[PDB]
């Protein structure tokens, strides 16, 4: 396989997990820079287990 | 083409790929014999992206 598929299979888990984070960053409202600092520690995480 | 390996991931990672757009525009020759595996790291970029 070009891009191995176990990995692939994570990256939905990310996709959408991190979606539900979001709707709590709308109720306390949080300022971007802090809604930001999460959504982009999930990219280091998912990138790893590649 | 000397491998630069890296995995695309924050918007900022844009020089890796404006750098072979550059590359491209000075040795058409060069980059003509070279294209090859210069498109399979560019081919990477498409997959997280797009």
């Amino acid at each position: 396989t070009v891009t191995n598929e176990f990995a692939s299979r994570f990256r939905t888990i990310v996709a959408t997990l991190a979606n539900v984070v979001n709707e709590r960053a709308v109720q306390d409202d949080m300022q971007k820079a802090t809604r930001s600092c999460t959504k982009q520690w999930l990219r280091h995480l998912e990138t790893q287990f590649d | 083409l000397k491998k630069i390996a890296e995995s695309f991931e924050d918007p900022s990672s844009i020089v890796v790929v404006l750098e072979f757009i550059l590359f491209a525009l000075f040795f058409p020759t060069e980059f003509n014999r070279i294209k090859g595996d210069i498109q399979n790291v560019l081919l990477l970029f498409f997959s997280r992206w797009y």
